[PDB]
């Protein structure tokens, strides 16, 4: 909450991009009607960092440290640019790379739970050049499945993939023979966003199934593929 | 989590002893041998102040019950400045007395919505009387007596406000903001003026000036990005055969087109410059119609089917001069017509009715008095960023006390209007005793103002109150000279807008406040 | 969390302390010379406030056994102000009066089941002859006054009421919102309006008034998006060809089409504007449905199979007129017929009628109030927020105290009803001595709102209460004159509905506090 | 959270508590036999120094009440070396004096305004005869005088400075940075030179020194990267064709081109070199056209049309020499005009004139210096760092007190030229009677300099005083030798600059704190 402080546009996007000084966020943001925009997306920024709700403490009152600003705000063309203090986003243990929970938590989730913002449509963000390194960060990805495929690390290209056929009510062991028949096609597949530990196909089965099915189809296919399993 | 809870004297005690703790804190700030009130923020320096709603916004008291009593005098303190400006304190000292009288009231047992009314009547009379006294203010010597008392006797601050607003004229708009100089200046903005530059320094024809500066150029008003010199052709062509510059107004000038533009001007095959648009969205749209209808010109845009490739030197518009810098345009009598002006003004004006939001209604102001007038800013000079800040908030009350002055009219000041008001009402009555208690509440605390004022002097406020009350028509009491005389003829004025109002919406929260019987707080 | 017990007398006796403390905070609100309560909100200004249940609400008390008896005849509060919205203090005083009265018979030692049933009886009695004493309230001046008593004493309220009630008739819809000025003032609407504008400024032929207005139009009902004018060029062309104007509403005009119509507009060869539907989802296309009813035009669909290619102007409907703004379309006398309003209003009626939610109800009764009505908005004029959500919450009093005798008549006020029925089952009498003294303690009870709206005046009770009992019929003791006199003809009324609801909710609880044996809570 | 608040005797007891404790720390620095103040930081070190106001900054008290009269006086302490390097602890014995005598002057009832107006009076009288007294300061000597002084009687840096800024004018640029011998030494930097060496080692023609050097190059500008040799084709023809070697400025050079001229140049097709551009954004264009401006070439760029493979030899710039190392390049003697040069400084330093932000100033600067004036680095020799760090910050003022000196003159140091001012306004009156306190109380304070210089040397303060303002002229005491003399013979002397700032400052922010009645902060 509050507007106050949370206000800060005099903060140059040089020095908060280059200088890498904040993680930097533009939102597309329209308040409701009739509250004040700058107030919002200033209030908005205060949701995307400390919270600072009804009112702040230490034992002495205040707190000032944490606050994500605003620093380009115009009401007519609904652009909020807020500015995020890196020590937001705290580090992991497994990596030294900022927990996202913390960025969602303070961009599109409970930061969100702000009323007055009819809604904030992040279109853009920048992240500081050298802290980036220390951003949750994909240790795996294309790069990698292009590895354990065997393709070259460079421009491996499309790993291809598909939702299953006929997506749901298909039993573990058909949905894994459908994982093998694609396998006996392409490289990738996901469960659906239901067929998590869901009666009509849980996780550990299916997966187990789907892996041999994996495994078979790569023993009939000559080269790598890859499942997608529903730990949501 | 659990409640407290406390009944009659024991609650209303508790009550007035956090009102009187604020109240106590507010007074000090009053008259012209006031003190200052130095208020503790973390973030810095303390800021020390004389304005009675920045002392007011701060007490929160520790003792819930006495916390309660702050809290709601502090709603008259906002209000009043968010009514008016100035007036902050007055209307405070009002409301302390009305409350002190009233538990004095309720403990004699009158049925305390009698009293609420017996109030509510007096002020009703109350304010006819005010209207009654008030007279015009009408000129810049006028203005500059309410403009020295607003800003606690400094008379440059009052010779100041009465030029600026002679020369922005009724429609102006005037401004206050940080200085650099150990001395005030005054700079007028006349014509139309943005905050848009020159998209590239080699449109610069001046080095010298710095700037750019065209003489009889076409204006083109494009409603989109400018994206590609096709676009643009056939009107460099149009121009060119023409002879005379080119003005471009644009949302955009992407880098091949601005760059053959570029080109062109500085190897002379035509004269040209470029700018961006003022503003965003919708408000945008407006001020480049605005600037349209100034210039005379057509706004180009494909929501009613235009094209760049079909525009002709009819749709472009014409101005003396224009002047443009790194950071700033200005355009020098536009060739518009009056008429259009005026409907166009007219329009705004009737917006400016349709506009609930006030900071949307100053910037409609803004746009009227662009079209129509001037703007004017003030930079205050101070030598020191402890009193940048002090000196700046009595300019802030200047420019709202005279503004209040010229569309009510004054009254003599040092509360002796509301004196002899409270003078006339005496034959006032209520329909049983309770109510003419109630009357008689307003009628001694409206003395309240004068008498803390004079007692900052450390003057005897019962000796000069029973002079005063003995004297007629604007005869009164002056705590700069400690000497009595016509407030008129020694320039000490009132606006009768922050009187009124001072007085109405003290009476409001005053007149709940002695009914409350029970207060239920949070366990500490 | 380990528990702590407690069984017998020591239960009983921290309970009943704990209801006399949410007891004695809502007592002093009722009555002419009822108080304020002042209610803490650290999130904002506390609140002023004379409503019981708004003061029932925040009582939480930090023992868990006193806890439980505020938070047991809570319910009371509760349910009185969803069923009926004014009464709840008069329904919270009964509630605590019979179980102080009940605890003492069970101190005597009074089997308790007796007690229960023998108020039951008791209560079920009362409320017969209640049915026996209402008269029908049918005019202007009946309303009124229960307006302006329900309002504590304020005629302007009930004079602008019983105006509200009078322009919407019977099925119209009456709404209160907070104003800016300080007088009330009241709008009506007529005929069918909602909240939707132009979809851009060029629709706009009355650029004064910021409006668009066409005669005798057309309006299409297309319940889909309009994405390409090719799919409106039959319909516009026989338009076109008809010369009338036409209005379009639909889920979305894109912007070629709407940018098409744009131009075709400011060249003048077909007068048309776009707005969007009101409301979203299914209601949205009942809207649909009711506006071409009301027009007697036709819904497009391609849910039927209707196609805008084959529409035609035997598919469009007509009114006599239309205007709207930047945020408001209204329908001026739609050619719809009597017999299908009122069709699809019984289809509506039977909505109402199955509406297991207010809120559905609400939505229904809006739609049926502009299709057969009209709405009416009470802005509340105050001088400042407190005092404003102060005034609302007496005004909302006084609208639904209205609405509740409009349906179920007038009996006179001050409890005098209460006490003419406490003689009549003087009678009564129960299978067994336990349930005599069950239903003595019930009769004895309904005195208890009187003598608090006397001893709030700080009259002697029991005198007031032996010489209004020594009377007879509506004689009855007038607290704002003191003084004694038929209530009727002195305009002192109550609905019938909301006595006869504080009764039915307040013995209903109170029946059962009284058999508590035992209480189980949460160690501190 | 719960504020707390004090009033009156009991608040400005508090606040004179707090300053006193910033001032005695700062007080022990003062003058020549002051000494050091031990200063923890958390993370190293301690810092010794004898800076007053980095002392000031770090002053923090305990209780709230305290902690807001020492975070005020820091503000005049921090402002007054913003304004003008040297002069810090002045300001803060001149503030603490006013404001004991000033809040002393208060006890006996005098009104605060009136106070606050007589000191403003005395500052803005004492400024003009101040004007009046100083005298021009030109040769070598005078200014060797002052950069002694302000060094604390080390007088190898007035020498030091003395000869630095006569080597590099008075538009050059002066600077100091850590040196690492015990010694003091001078580094003038003479022509152009920026911070780009070669693009690779093999350019090295000379690696008995690991240098390049060139004569008579031809100069290439490139705005963007060079990435196809076929760019460099045409001109290195004709560059190969004139056979003078070639210097390449450039935003890079891609590795083709880049090893494909370290091919040309080791087997000696042509003469080439290649440096990185210096710097980035617009700053690059503006030095890349001052380099053009000073060597007579042009920035071959797209904005104007031009390509690389248009560029011919008449576009590139020449100059007698050029050095690059591996981190450094150097251009001596640009064929450049001086007409077109002088043009060019003048534009830039208009620039300096428009510059409101000092670093873009100093910027703005250094290009100047570069094109038109020497650039001058002094290394400081210090045993060791905590030496090293004392020591700087004495150098650093001698810089700030000999500029300062330049534009606007010295007075009698020691106080004197406060104390002779004083004797000269013994004649002023105010207004009023507490006015004319307001004016002796300033007359007053300016003795407070000098009585701590004495006291700081043990020597009897009152005294030395009283014999001072017994003697006339420069005549005053010189606390380094315990002697009465001419402070001009001895060569004692202060810019005028920073003894006035001093007065001002101090009286600006003394002047409101003695208006103080209360004060509001958090509870502990
Ligand atoms: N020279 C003076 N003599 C007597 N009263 C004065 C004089 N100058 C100003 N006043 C009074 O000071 C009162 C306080 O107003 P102001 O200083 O603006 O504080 P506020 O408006 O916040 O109460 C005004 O009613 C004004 O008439
Ligand atoms: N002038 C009056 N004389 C006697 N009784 C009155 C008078 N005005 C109101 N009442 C009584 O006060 C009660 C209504 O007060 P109210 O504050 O609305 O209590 P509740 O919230 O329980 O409705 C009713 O019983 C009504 O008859
Ligand atoms: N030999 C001296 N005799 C008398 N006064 C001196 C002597 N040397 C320096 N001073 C004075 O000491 C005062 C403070 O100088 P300095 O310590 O540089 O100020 P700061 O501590 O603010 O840098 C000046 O008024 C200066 O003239
Ligand atoms: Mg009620
Ligand atoms: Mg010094």
């Amino acid at each position: 909450d509050q507007s106050s402080r949370y206000v800060n546009l005099a903060l140059k996007e040089e020095d908060l991009i280059a200088g890498g000084e904040h993680v930097l966020c533009a939102y597309i943001m329209k308040p409701k009607a009739g509250y004040g925009y700058v107030a919002t997306a200033a209030h908005f920024a205060a949701e995307s960092s400390t919270g600072t709700n009804v009112e702040v403490c230490t034992t002495d009152d205040f707190t000032r440290g944490v606050d994500a600003l605003v620093y380009e705000v115009d009401e007519a063309r609904e652009l909020t640019k807020i500015a995020y203090p890196v020590a937001l986003f705290d580090r992991n243990i497994t990596d030294g790379k900022a927990m996202i929970a913390s960025f969602l938590t303070l961009t599109m989730g409970n930061n969100q739970g702000m009323g007055d913002v009819e809604y904030a449509k992040m279109h853009d963000f920048y992240v500081p050049e050298a802290y980036r390194a220390l951003f949750d960060g994909p240790s795996v990805n294309i790069s990698a499945l292009w590895k354990v495929l065997g393709r070259p690390e460079v421009d491996g290209g499309l790993v291809v993939g598909t939702i299953i056929k006929p997506k749901l009510g298909l039993r573990p062991k058909p949905f894994a023979e459908a994982c093998h028949a694609f396998w006996l096609g392409g490289d990738f597949i996901k469960n659906d966003e239901p067929q998590g530990n869901q009666p009509f196909a849980p996780l550990r089965d299916t997966i187990a199934l789907v892996a041999d099915a994996m495994r078979r189809a790569q023993d009939e296919t000559g080269e790598a593929k890859l499942f997608s399993a529903n730990i949501t | 989590a659990a409640k407290d809870v406390k009944f009659g004297n024991d609650a209303r005690v508790k009550m007035l002893r956090g009102v009187n703790v604020l109240a106590d804190a507010v007074k000090v700030t009053l008259g012209p041998k006031g003190r200052n009130v130095v208020l503790d923020k973390s973030f810095g320096a303390p800021t020390i102040t004389k304005d009675g709603v920045s002392v007011a916004r701060e007490i929160e008291l520790e003792d819930k019950f006495e916390n309660m009593g702050a809290q709601m005098v502090k709603e008259v303190a906002s209000k009043a400045n968010d009514a008016a400006g100035d007036g902050t304190t007055t209307a405070t000292v009002l409301a302390q007395a009305i409350i002190t009288e009233g538990l004095k009231a309720v403990a004699a047992g009158m049925n305390p919505m009698d009293l609420k009314r017996g109030i509510d009547k007096a002020v009703t009379a109350a304010v006819e009387e005010l209207k009654a006294l008030s007279v015009p203010c009408s000129d810049s010597k006028a203005i500059a007596q309410v403009g020295t008392i607003s800003a606690n006797s400094d008379e440059t601050v009052g010779k100041l406000i009465a030029e600026a607003m002679d020369k922005v004229g009724k429609e102006g708009v005037i401004t206050v903001e940080d200085g650099t100089g150990l001395q005030d200046e005054l700079d007028v903005v006349e014509g139309m003026q943005f905050d848009r530059g020159y998209l590239s320094p080699y449109f610069i024809n001046k080095p010298e000036t710095g700037a750019v500066e065209l003489e009889s150029p076409f204006i083109l008003l494009a409603d989109k990005k400018i994206s590609n010199i096709r676009e643009m052709l056939p009107v460099l062509e149009a121009v060119a055969k023409a002879g005379k510059p080119l003005l471009i107004i644009a949302e955009d000038v992407e880098g091949e087109a601005l760059a053959t533009l570029v080109v062109n001007t500085m190897r002379g095959i035509v004269k040209v410059a470029a700018v961006k648009a003022p503003g965003f969205g919708d408000r945008r749209k407006a001020m480049l119609q605005d600037i349209a209808t100034l210039t005379g010109g057509t706004v180009i845009s494909e929501e009613i089917g235009m094209e760049l490739e079909k525009a002709t030197l009819e749709d472009l518009g014409q101005a003396k001069r224009v002047v443009i810098n790194k950071d700033t345009t200005t355009i020098i009598d536009g060739v518009g017509e009056e008429a259009a002006i005026q409907g166009r003004v007219a329009q705004i004006r009737q917006q400016i009715e349709e506009a609930t939001s006030d900071y949307d209604r100053e910037k409609l102001q803004e746009r009227v008095a662009k079209l129509a007038g001037g703007v004017a800013v003030i930079k205050v000079g101070a030598a020191t960023e402890v009193e940048m800040k002090e000196k700046k908030a009595r300019v802030e009350d200047a420019l709202h006390a005279t503004r209040a002055a010229v569309e009510e009219g004054v009254v003599a000041g040092g509360g002796v209007a509301l004196i002899r008001v409270a003078s006339k009402l005496a034959d006032l009555r209520g329909q049983n005793e309770d109510q003419n208690v109630g009357i008689k509440v307003a009628l001694r605390a409206m003395e309240a103002p004068l008498r803390q004022i004079v007692l900052n002097c450390g003057e005897e406020p019962s000796v000069v109150a029973n002079t005063v009350k003995g004297g007629d028509g604007n005869y009164g009491y002056n705590a700069a000279t400690e000497e009595y005389g016509n407030m008129i003829d020694m320039g000490i004025l009132d606006p009768t807008k922050v009187t009124r109002s001072a007085l109405q919406y003290a009476a409001s929260v005053a007149g709940l406040m002695i009914t409350t019987e029970c207060m239920v707080t949070d366990l500490p």
